């Protein structure tokens, strides 16, 4: 059971995410402490928010990851109190000019806890 | 008899900072304290909760009126009126 | 139009916020 999100009555939720360009994700020491990797990418978005969506956002601040055939890799980044540190978490893959089974998988769907990083290894084709 | 002026604040996202607290709280009336317990094991998180303590009555009251059920961060939060002395 | 709909803070990272509708408050 989930709640329909007006996006004119319920405030954007800060997104901070970052990306790569060669397929790999950060390591989890590059986050220790409240650290966090170069090239964050600030986004207010909402809990509906889906992995097309975001990867339309990303395109439009990296007009290079536009090109066809480039495959965008979505891992969420969350601390867990139960291992004393942060986890990541591969959610889903988008590609530009394809239509996959996670284009419309969204964060909530997933489970994500708001203030959790978003990592992006974005793969060119 | 007499009305409390210390709220707890509850269901704060872990982007939302002290200073964010004393900014938005500010609002409806003058700070006189603010508590937000962080994680023992990884202090730069917050526990997801803060009490603010106003100068009287009237501010924590206006308070209540527009944050309970109010929202911060894109989400939902908690706030009600606290009667307790500061932790030991 | 965020800005418009939705209050943000200055303290960073900035964060948008909003309380309850005067509409609200009364009903």
């Amino acid at each position: 059971p989930e709640k329909p999100i007006d996006r004119e009555k319920t405030c954007p939720l800060l997104l901070r995410v970052f990306t790569t360009n060669n397929g790999r994700h950060h390591r989890m020491d590059e986050f220790s402490r409240g650290n966090v990797p170069s090239s964050e990418l600030q986004i207010y978005t909402w809990m509906d928010a889906t992995l097309k969506e975001l990867t339309s956002l990303v395109k439009e601040v990296y007009p290079e990851a536009r090109k066809k055939g480039t495959h965008f890799n979505f891992a969420i980044v969350f601390m867990d109190l139960k291992r004393p540190g942060y986890r990541v978490k591969e959610i889903g893959s988008t590609m530009s000019g394809r239509k996959g089974t996670d284009d419309s998988m969204t964060l909530q769907s997933q489970k994500f806890q708001i203030g959790d990083y978003l990592d992006i290894a974005i793969t060119p084709p | 008899s007499m009305k409390p002026t210390k709220v707890h604040i509850g269901r704060l996202t872990r982007n939302v900072t002290k200073d964010h607290i004393m900014e938005i709280f500010s609002t409806y009336g003058k700070i006189k304290m603010i508590d937000m317990p962080v994680e023992r094991m990884h202090p730069h998180l917050s526990k997801g909760y803060a009490y603010v303590e106003f100068e009287n009555p009237d501010e924590a009251e206006k308070a209540l009126k527009h944050m309970d059920g109010g929202q911060i961060d894109g989400q939902e939060i908690t706030a009600t009126a606290v009667l307790a002395p500061w932790p030991r | 139009l965020l800005d418009d709909l939705f209050r943000k803070t200055k303290g960073t990272p900035c964060i948008y916020w909003l309380p309850l509708t005067p509409e609200a408050i009364a009903e």
